[PDB]
């Protein structure tokens, strides 16, 4: 029905059935093809709408909102957690001088008596205090988040999940709707990821004992040979 | 004995251009139709950024390989590459300076396809429309002699 | 120049005005007496 | 010329059987042996030069092959032959005799 | 270059293999074809000296099964072409002739 | 009108007349993908106008061939650069007169 060039995705700025996909009543479902009845209120009006609600939690409108934006915050804690939990082990494995470059291991770098180097080189941060690291952080995080719960300095009336006014989108990338109605989409999805993916950091920490980086690593090393299932009989109840 | 084939242009015997196979045959037709010189109604940056970046990548092997460094390992394709780059910039100049010179007489006929429809004239020949045609030649030329450089280093069967 | 005499040109001089008087100049000049001949008067 | 008012699209008046033929008309002859290859014929030497050139594909034949003789000479033969065959066809259909 | 004019004056000028006048199996020794094969199917050179297809819907059934061992045999001689082509270049099949890959 | 009965000449028709005629062009929008035409579009944003456009080739050129001259011509190793590397011509003026 079409030409071979629509065909192959160009002409941008031809997207009013590319939103299909992710809002409205046929959107893609988190069983797919096989994921019939979803529930009434997952109407596909949000961003990230997949019609997961097994456990009926979000039956209620209001708790829904309020764990949309638990969902979301989690969300971009996640997406700066997972990508700082690699940054130092990929930068230590190319060769800059960090002292303890292993997520789970990096707070205890704070400890030595050459301080917390910031990527290893003493002229940085150099942060030997963790009670005053943490009354400063206290302070500062308990600001943002009154700020960010309310509003402040940054813009008050605006949307408590996406901000936009000049600190939040300060590069407008947000400023076509369908533009923004899309990258909600890729923020959620980019998101979840990150949480399923420092779920596993956690639990790859807890029964691996290793990097995140090594272990991925020791199974591209040989994969069959190093599993999860190398690490089964490891909680073993003697 | 029927079945000429050379005629007068769009029948026209006193216009003076004699159709033939070399000017109209399908085949030549289409190919020259489908050149970014003749997709009037594009915009002349995109198709002066694809006419740049064909001849920036083509003039560059002719530095390379028959410059004056041309015999030494390392040093030829640089040399080739920074002596076409340089070529693209003078062109990109005398593109310049002729839209200059050439677009200020605004010619008043109109212009037909061999078919009796008018077609609007290609934007390309306006002052605005030759100079953002050599800043996509330019950009473009640019760009495909640094083409022209990374497939000197990457494509398999280089000599 | 040290103390022979000063406004002595330096050593890559020639280098630099070489190029630039007989690439540069000439193509400042024949794009400027390009345009100008081409000029139409209103 | 108080006809072709546009230049005919179908110039070349094509006849998909007159490549065949000629191909077939020369090629076959060109099958022949005779006692001046050896025995052997021009299009079986040309193909066995072929095939002693695509055994070392990217070194192209030397001056001194004889891949190039038989090249020529069968191209010229067949050339001649396919556009006698067009011209041959397109008179019959048409006028010219 | 000259716009090409659609083809409500050229409905069929370019149906060179459908039709009463299409080539036929046997070019002109042929005559005419049965009453069935007129030229609307792709293919129909009017070969039907057996008969086996002078019911519409058995003709159907075997232009179905015409067609798809048709694409089958082409899958099959790229496929019986392709490793032994491949193998008499220097790539290491175990048995890169048809008739014996599947032993491999 | 123009073409009826060898009347090639029109007054209201003066492109015909004249042979004012595009032989292969045509007025198709659709070239490019979008994101490419765009990326093209701004890249040249900049240099779209005549005096940008001189402005770049003017610094360009002067820059090469400034540094083509102090670090260029020595980069690619240029017999003008390294010098003689030998007494040269210097005392065989003439055959006769062997001068400096
Ligand atoms: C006045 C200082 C102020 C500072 C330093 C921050 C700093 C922060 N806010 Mg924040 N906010 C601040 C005022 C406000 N915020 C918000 C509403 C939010 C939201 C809704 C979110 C943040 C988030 C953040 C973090 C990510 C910043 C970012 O998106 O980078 C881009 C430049 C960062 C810790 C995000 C976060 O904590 O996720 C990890 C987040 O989702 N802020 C409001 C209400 C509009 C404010 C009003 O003053
Ligand atoms: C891939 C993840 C991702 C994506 C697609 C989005 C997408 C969006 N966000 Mg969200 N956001 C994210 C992660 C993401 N965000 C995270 C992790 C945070 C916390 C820091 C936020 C905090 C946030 C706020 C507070 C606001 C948004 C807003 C927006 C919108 C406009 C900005 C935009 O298009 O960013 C596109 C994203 C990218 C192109 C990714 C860039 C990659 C970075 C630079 C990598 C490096 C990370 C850096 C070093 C870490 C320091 C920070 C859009 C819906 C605004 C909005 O909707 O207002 C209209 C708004 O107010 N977001
Ligand atoms: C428009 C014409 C055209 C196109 C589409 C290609 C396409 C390609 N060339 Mg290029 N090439 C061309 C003209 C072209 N070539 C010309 C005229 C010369 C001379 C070369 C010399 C050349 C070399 C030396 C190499 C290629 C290679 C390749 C292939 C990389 C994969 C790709 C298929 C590479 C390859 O894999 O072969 C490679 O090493 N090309
Ligand atoms: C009209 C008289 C005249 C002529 C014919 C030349 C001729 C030449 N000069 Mg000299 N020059 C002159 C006056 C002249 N010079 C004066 C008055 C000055 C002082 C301002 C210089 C300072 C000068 C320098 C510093 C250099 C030359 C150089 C050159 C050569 C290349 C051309 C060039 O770069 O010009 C450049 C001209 C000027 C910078 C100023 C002209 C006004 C050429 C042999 C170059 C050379 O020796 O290469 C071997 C070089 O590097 N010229
Ligand atoms: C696509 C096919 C192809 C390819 C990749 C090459 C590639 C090459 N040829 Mg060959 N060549 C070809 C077709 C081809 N040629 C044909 C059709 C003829 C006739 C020749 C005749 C020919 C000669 C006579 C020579 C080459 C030579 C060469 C090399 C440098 C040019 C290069 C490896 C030269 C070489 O390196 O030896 C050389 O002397 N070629
Ligand atoms: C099993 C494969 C197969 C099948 C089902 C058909 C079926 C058909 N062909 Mg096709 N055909 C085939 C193979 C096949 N053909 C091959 C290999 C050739 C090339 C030689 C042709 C060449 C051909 C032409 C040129 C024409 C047809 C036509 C027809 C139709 C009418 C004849 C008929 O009823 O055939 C019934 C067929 C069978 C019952 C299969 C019998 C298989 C036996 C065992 C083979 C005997 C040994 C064998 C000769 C070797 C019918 C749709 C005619 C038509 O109208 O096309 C639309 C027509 O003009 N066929
Ligand atoms: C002829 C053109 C040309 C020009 C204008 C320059 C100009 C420059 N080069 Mg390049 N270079 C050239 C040719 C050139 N070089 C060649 C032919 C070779 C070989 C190199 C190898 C080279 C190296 C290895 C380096 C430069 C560097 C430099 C800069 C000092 C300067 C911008 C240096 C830089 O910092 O940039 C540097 O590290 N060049
Ligand atoms: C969050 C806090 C952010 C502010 C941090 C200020 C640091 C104060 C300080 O002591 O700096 C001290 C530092 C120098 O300190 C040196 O740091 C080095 C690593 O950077 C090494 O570790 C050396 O050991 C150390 O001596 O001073 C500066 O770096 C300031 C220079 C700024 C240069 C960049 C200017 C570009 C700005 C424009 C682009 C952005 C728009
Ligand atoms: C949907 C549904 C449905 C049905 O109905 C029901 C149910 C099932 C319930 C549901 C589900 C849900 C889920 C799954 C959830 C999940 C979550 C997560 C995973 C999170 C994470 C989450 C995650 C997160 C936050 C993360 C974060 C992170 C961070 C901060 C980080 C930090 C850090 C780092 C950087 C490193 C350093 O050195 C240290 C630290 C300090 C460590
Ligand atoms: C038309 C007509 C008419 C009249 O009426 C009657 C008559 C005569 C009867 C008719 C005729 C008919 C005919 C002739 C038929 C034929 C058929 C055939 C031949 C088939 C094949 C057919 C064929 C085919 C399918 C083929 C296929 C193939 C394939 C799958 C392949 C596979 C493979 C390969 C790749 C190789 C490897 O290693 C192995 C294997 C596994 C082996
Ligand atoms: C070199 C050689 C030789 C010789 C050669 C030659 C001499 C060749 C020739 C060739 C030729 C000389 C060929 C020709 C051909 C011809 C043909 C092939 C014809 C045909 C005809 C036809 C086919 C017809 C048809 C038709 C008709 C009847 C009518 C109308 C229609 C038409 C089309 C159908 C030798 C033996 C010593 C040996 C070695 C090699």
């Amino acid at each position: 029905k079409k030409t071979i060039r629509e065909k192959a995705g160009w002409w941008s700025n031809g997207g009013n059935e590319k939103l299909s996909a992710f809002y409205g009543p046929d959107r893609g479902l988190w069983l797919g093809p096989l994921s019939g009845t979803t529930p009434a209120y997952l109407t596909g009006e949000f961003p990230g709408d997949y019609g997961w609600d097994s456990a009926g939690l979000s039956a209620d409108p209001e708790t829904f909102k309020r764990y949309r934006e638990l969902e979301l915050i989690h969300a971009r804690w996640a997406m700066l957690g997972a990508l700082g939990c690699i940054t130092p082990e990929l930068l230590a494995k190319n060769g800059t001088p960090i002292v303890e470059p292993v997520w789970f291991k990096a707070g205890a770098q704070i400890f030595a008596e050459g301080g917390l180097d910031y990527l290893g080189n003493p002229g940085l941060v150099h942060a030997q205090s963790i009670l005053a690291t943490l009354a400063v952080q206290v302070i500062l995080m308990g600001a943002i988040e009154g700020y960010r719960v309310n509003g402040g300095p940054a813009g008050e009336g605006l949307d408590k999940l996406h901000p936009g006014g000049q600190f939040f989108d300060p590069l407008g990338l947000a400023e076509d709707p369908d533009a923004f109605a899309e990258l909600k989409v890729k923020e959620i999805k980019n998101g979840r990821l990150a949480m399923f993916s420092m779920f596993g950091f956690f639990v790859q920490a807890i029964v691996t004992g290793k990097g995140p980086l090594a272990n991925l690593d020791e199974h591209l090393a040989s994969p069959f040979t190093s599993n999860a299932f190398t690490y089964a009989q490891k909680f073993t109840p003697q | 004995k029927k079945a000429q084939v050379i005629s007068p242009v769009n029948g026209d015997p006193f216009v003076g251009m004699l159709e033939t196979p070399v000017t109209s045959a399908p085949i030549v037709a289409t190919y020259l139709s489908n050149l970014p010189a003749y997709r009037t109604g594009v915009a002349p940056v995109l198709r002066g950024v694809e006419i740049g970046l064909a001849h920036g990548f083509l003039l560059a092997g002719p530095f390379i390989k028959l410059g004056p460094l041309r015999n030494v390992p390392e040093t030829a394709e640089i040399a080739g590459s920074l002596s076409a780059a340089g070529l693209v910039l003078i062109l990109a100049l005398c593109l310049s300076i002729y839209g200059s010179a050439q677009f200020q007489s605004t010619p008043s006929i109109g212009v037909k396809t061999l078919s009796g429809r008018s077609v609007a004239r290609d934007p390309l020949f306006s002052a605005d429309g030759w100079s953002e045609f050599a800043a996509g030649f330019l950009v473009g030329g640019e760009a495909g002699v640094a083409w022209a450089y990374v497939c000197t280093q990457i494509l398999p069967y280089y000599s | 120049a040290a103390q022979g005499y000063p406004f002595v040109p330096p050593s890559w001089a020639p280098s630099v005005f070489v190029p630039l008087t007989g690439l540069v100049l000439p193509a400042i000049a024949m794009a400027t007496l390009f345009v100008y001949i081409e000029k139409e008067a209103p | 010329e108080a006809s072709n008012k546009s230049f005919p699209r179908d110039w070349v008046k094509t006849d998909p059987l007159v490549p065949v033929l000629g191909f077939a008309g020369w090629t076959i002859p060109a099958n022949i042996g005779v006692s001046a290859f050896g025995g052997q014929s021009l299009f079986g030497l040309f193909t066995q030069s072929i095939g002693e050139n695509l055994a070392h594909f990217p070194t192209g034949p030397a001056l001194d092959d004889k891949f190039w003789l038989y090249l020529i000479t069968y191209h010229l033969g067949l050339f001649l032959t396919i556009t006698l065959g067009q011209i041959g066809v397109q008179g019959r259909k048409q006028g010219y005799w | 270059r000259r716009t090409v004019k659609p083809a409500s004056k050229a409905s069929t000028p370019d149906s060179f293999w459908y039709g009463p006048e299409r080539p036929l199996f046997l070019g002109a020794f042929t005559g005419e074809p049965p009453s069935y094969l007129t030229g609307e199917f792709p293919g129909d050179y009017g070969w039907d000296t057996a008969g086996l297809s002078a019911d519409p819907e058995t003709f159907k059934r075997y232009r179905e099964l015409e067609l798809i061992h048709a694409r089958w045999a082409m899958l099959g001689a790229l496929g019986c072409i392709f490793p032994e082509l491949l193998g008499s270049y220097g790539v290491p099949f175990g048995e890169a002739v048809w008739f014996k890959a599947g032993a491999q | 009108k123009y073409g009826e009965n060898s009347r090639y000449f029109d007054l209201q028709d003066m492109e015909n007349t004249t042979g004012s005629w595009d032989m292969y062009g045509v007025d198709e929008k659709k070239r490019y993908p979008d994101n490419q035409a765009k990326f093209f579009t701004q890249a040249t944003d900049i240099i779209s106008r005549r005096e940008s456009l001189r402005a770049l080739v003017a610094l360009s050129g002067i820059a090469a061939i400034v540094t083509y001259g102090l670090k260029g011509a020595k980069d690619a190793d240029l017999p003008i650069t390294k010098g003689p590397q030998t007494t040269g011509e210097n005392g065989k003026g003439g055959s006769v007169r062997s001068r400096l």
